[PDB]
DNA sequence: CAGTCCCTGTTCGGGCGCCG
DNA sequence: GGTCGGCGCCCGAACAGGGACTG
């Protein structure tokens, strides 16, 4: 066997473990004709060699089919060799994205074929990757191989390809510093500002430097005039846009019908503004079997339904342009949903996106819009390597309000307020000094863990007072109700004196949406009124009337 | 042609494994030309993927500094590490640094490598650098030198120190100097002219061995923050209630606090803006309350097998509170900022200022890093905590939300 | 006193999409 | 078909750690 011109990577297994031993899979005819006359082209070109009883390995195998293409691909079962083989590193950290890509002049683009056949496996490893090829008869004993080079289905060759690569462009780039080229796996997106006579002696130029190692650029998978087909979107020289995206049209929705829709609308959410799968989602919740039929709920089918006439207009993003500055700009959306657009000249997008997450039981529009400014923020810098100016739909003085009050250090970039409805605001405030001429109200609440039985009220300075008989109810639960009392049977302006860190900690927080209607109770009572100060005093220690509603509660 | 000193990780634990985060156009500039320098003089090399460990690393400047600095997040290393820095080629931590009139910083990062590093700990170095957008695969390297930020650095060039301070040492018996990572605290009583005098005679006498720095510290200037019960005059229902769950939280830490003539003035269901005046039996409970404030705990004492831990307080308005302690309720020094780099205007970057002046000041006292209970979400830490770092070290921390409950701390 | 129940948050794993 | 790796999301299960009460 000839040396192959790349440099090889030594890989070890972990040790105290041999090499694999598993039994081949039976395989229908037609894969077994597509594998020997495979096998059997690889062996020619020196990239499978035969074995013998000597190598006691082995390894099962099938093959799968090419997309849009006669041809197949073969792939090897290494799971147990996976398991057995050295952890690596890999260096692929994420996704090219072309809202991140400058306008250059000429733009080509070559995929290598059978890329991961052109690059050498370590000498010492290859006894591991010993596979069988079952013959077109049972009883025939079949023929063995071992792979020369990175075989398709093993965890470590798309991290020895992906460094193997690099290593081979740099001499090329450090010669042409000024020549862009976006490395992802066996694609190659190559931009310059060179005119375009000198482009293509560039192009021919890696074309051979990449032939001198063994890697291919055939002219068929070759491109030198928009639209580029490259990483799933058609580059045109002033816009970009994804490839077609189909979702189904099913009549009975299954459980998995619900998530290959849910995941191409992520897909599309990043040019296509405006997708919302809050409700589409609310039906993978508690849910068992992916083949489970659902029925579409009201909600959902509107959402769907906006979705589809979203999807009909043509929408396009544009490029970066490092000149110009970065801004990104939030809508509200839903309850719980955000929206935003990334661009740098008005309604010409470079990207847009969408931010849902709930965090916590309880919270408020001012956390999940500080959580979507710093979801885009690392996005940007992901992209852009730089943060954006934020247009957020939130006055100044009511951001100034909140940060500046809020224990937790909380602060958002460089940001001017955009007014476009629904406007982000607090709700309520809570006094920082005790309210003249208001009622003050000593309220407290108990319950027993066994009989999960309790009370919950209140006593004031007026006299007034009132106790609750409560049923299936927790000590936290009824700390929260007799506040919700308190809020009941008061004025606009009250005074609520409790014991409970727990019910103080939710509602100083200022949360305006919440996983407890309980919590919702006590939120919409706070909005109806003028003043509200809280106090928290510790419990058991004979204070004011916390001591004379702490016995009242008791049982 | 220098030996190399052999290092193993602690018994039953592998190198660390952390993901490189996203970096500035700006810090990913400066690494480039750092990485490809350092390459140049044989400092790192690059490697592959079959070397399964990682480390972060991003770029920093120092306090009105231009320069950037290449900087790793060695914690995880140094954590899987920790036997030998501690038992082998422990450091010993002189008393008398944080009683000088000043105290002096300098970065002696650059001399670690002009010793090679054992060949076969040079796989647990690794670290990637990211580019923009994912244009290229990550850029790996690994230090063949002793690394900047790892703490068996300073360790092995302990003995290489002596030998190079020791002229200056005798000269200048009375100066106080200490090694923690790559830093250098020097600490003198002189007057604050011939205190920089001197330095600069030690930066000389450092470059002469094949070595720029000016921070100043005065630890005999720094205070603590005593928990305070208000002076007012007219004391309403709810101005006692607060003194009382305040006195009743400063409880744990004093046992003498006593709340009993106190809770006896709110023994009625009285409005909390109403007036109530303060008994005899009342005022003098809070009269001695407030003398036992000003006592020091008893039995608090540093314990050198103990780590520290550190919890800050943001009490708005550019004030923050801090705490030491090794166990609860004991705490070996309690203190407040104000008026730092961006107060009224961000707080993270307060924050930032905050950890790094506190963990100043413990390398100072106990020669120690403390861990960190930070009053933020993690996210929003992870995000901006990079864009204000002005240290050659990093804690560790962990994140907190202890709504506030009563102001021990700050009145 | 240690041991729970309650509550809330984080981490992880398992699906789907996309790319090569 | 039931290979690998990268990235994103959404959900639940599992785990974690603090607070109030009880033998």
């Amino acid at each position: 066997v000839p040396i192959s011109p790349i440099e090889t990577v030594p890989v070890k297994l972990k040790p105290g473990m041999d090499g694999p031993k598993v039994k081949q899979w039976p395989l229908t005819e037609e894969k077994i004709k597509a594998l020997v006359e495979i096998c059997t082209e690889m062996e020619k070109e020196g990239k499978i060699s035969k074995i013998g009883p000597e190598n006691p390995y082995n390894t099962p195998v099938f093959a799968i089919k090419k997309k849009d293409s006669t041809k197949w691909r073969k792939l090897v079962d290494f799971r147990e060799l996976n398991k057995r083989t050295q952890d690596f590193w890999e260096v692929q950290l994420g996704i090219p994205h072309p809202a991140g890509l400058k306008k250059k002049k000429s733009v080509t683009v070559l995929d290598v074929g059978d890329a991961y056949f052109s690059v050498p496996l370590d000498e010492d490893f290859r006894k591991y990757t010993a596979f069988t090829i079952p013959s077109i008869n049972n009883e025939t004993p079949g023929i063995r191989y071992q792979y020369n080079v990175l075989p398709q289905g093993w965890k470590g060759s798309p991290a020895i390809f992906q460094s193997s690569m690099t290593k081979i462009l740099e001499p090329f780039k450090k010669q042409n510093p000024d020549i862009v080229i976006y490395q992802y796996m066996d694609d190659l997106y190559v931009g310059s500002d060179l005119e375009i006579g000198q482009h293509r002696t560039k192009i021919e130029e890696l074309r051979q430097h990449l032939l001198r190692w063994g890697l291919t650029t055939p002219d068929k998978k070759h491109q030198k005039e928009p639209p580029f087909l490259w990483m799933g979107y058609e580059l045109h020289p002033d816009k970009w846009t994804v490839q077609p995206i189909v979702l189904p049209e099913k009549d009975s929705w299954t459980v998995n019908d619900i998530c290959k829709l849910v995941g191409k609308l992520n897909w599309a959410s990043q040019i296509y503004p405006g997708i919302k799968v809050r409700q589409l989602s609310k039906l993978l919740r508690g849910t068992k079997a992916l083949t489970e039929v659902i029925p579409l709920t009201e909600e959902a089918e509107l959402e769907l339904a906006e979705n589809r006439e979203i999807l009909k207009e043509p929408v396009h993003g544009v490029y970066y342009d490092p000149s110009k500055d970065l801004i990104a700009e939030i809508q509200k959306q839903g309850q719980g949903q955000w929206t935003y657009q990334i661009y740098q000249e008005p309604f010409k997008n470079l990207k847009t996106g969408k931010y849902a997450r709930m965090r916590g039981a309880h919270t408020n529009d001012v956390k999940q819009l500080t959580e979507a400014v710093q979801k885009i923020t690392t996005e940007s810098i992901v992209i852009w390597g730089k943060t954006p100016k934020f247009k957020l739909p939130i006055q100044k003085e009511t951001w100034e309000t909140w940060w500046t009050e809020y224990w937790q250090a909380t602060w958002i970039p460089e940001w001017e307020f955009v007014n476009t409805p629904p406007l982000v605001k607090l709700w309520y405030q809570l006094e920082k000094e005790p309210i003249v001429g208001a009622e003050t109200f000593y309220v407290d609440g108990a319950a027993n863990r066994e009989t999960k039985l309790g009370k919950a009220g209140y006593v004031t300075n007026k006299g007034r007072q009132k106790v609750v008989p409560l049923t299936n109810t927790t000590n936290q639960k009824t700390e929260l109700q007799a506040i919700y009392l308190a809020l009941q049977d008061s004025g606009l302006e009250v005074n609520i004196v409790t014991n409970s860190q727990y019910a103080l900690g939710i509602i100083q927080a200022q949360p305006d949406k919440s996983e407890s209607e309980l919590v919702n109770q006590i939120i919409e009572q706070l909005i109806k009124k003028e003043k509200v100060y809280l106090a928290w005093v510790p419990a058991h220690k004979g204070i004011g009337g916390n001591e004379q509603v702490d016995k009242l509660v008791s049982a | 042609p220098i030996e190399t000193v052999p290092v193993k990780l602690k018994p039953g634990m592998d190198g660390p494994k952390v993901k490189q985060w996203p970096l500035t156009e700006e810090k990913i500039k400066a690494l480039v030309e750092i990485c490809t320098e350092m390459e140049k003089e044989g400092k790192i090399s690059k490697i592959g993927p079959e070397n399964p460990y990682n480390t972060p690393v991003f770029a920093i400047k120092k306090k009105d500094s231009t320069k950037w600095r290449k900087l790793v997040d060695f914690r995880e290393l140094n954590k899987r590490t920790q036997d030998f820095w501690e038992v082998q080629l422990g450091i010993p931590h002189p008393a008398g640094l944080k009683k000088k009139k000043s105290v002096t910083v300098l970065d002696v990062g650059d001399a670690y490598f002009s010793v090679p590093l054992d060949e076969d700990f040079r796989k647990y170095t690794a670290f990637t650098i990211p580019s923009i957008n994912n244009e290229t695969p990550g850029i790996r390297y690994q230090y063949n030198v002793l690394p900047q930020g790892w703490k068996g650095s300073p360790a092995i060039f302990q003995s290489s120190m002596t030998k190079i301070l020791e002229p200056f040492k005798k000269q200048n018996p009375d100066i106080v100097i200490y090694q923690y990572m790559d830093d250098l605290y020097v600490g003198s009583d002189l007057e604050i002219g011939q205190h920089r005098t001197k330095i600069e005679e030690l930066r000389q006498h450092l470059l002469r061995w094949g070595l720029w720095m000016g921070y100043e510290l005065h630890p005999d200037k720094w205070t603590v923050q005593p928990i305070v019960l208000p002076e007012k005059d007219s004391w309403t229902v709810n101005d006692i209630q607060k003194l009382v769950g305040k006195l009743n939280w400063a409880s744990q830490i004093y046992p003498g606090i006593k709340v009993r003539q106190l809770s006896k003035l709110l023994r009625g269901t009285k409005a909390l803006t109403e007036v109530i005046p303060l008994t005899e039996e009342a005022e003098l409970e809070l009269a001695e309350n407030r003398e036992i404030l000003k006592e020091p705990v008893h039995g608090v004492y540093y314990d050198p097998s103990k780590d520290l831990i550190a919890e800050i307080q943001k009490q708005g308005q550019g004030q923050w509170t801090y705490q030491i302690y090794q166990e609860p309720f004991k705490n070996l020094k309690t203190g407040k900022y104000a008026r730092m780099r961006g107060a009224h205007t961000n707080d993270v970057k307060q924050l930032t200022e905050a950890v790094q002046k506190i963990t100043t000041e413990s390398i100072v006292i106990w020669g120690k890093t403390p861990k960190f209970k930070l009053p933020i979400q993690k996210e929003t830490w992870e995000t901006w905590w990079t864009e204000y770092w002005q240290a050659t070290w990093i804690p560790e921390w962990e994140f907190v939300n202890t709504p506030p409950l009563v102001k021990l701390w700050y009145q």
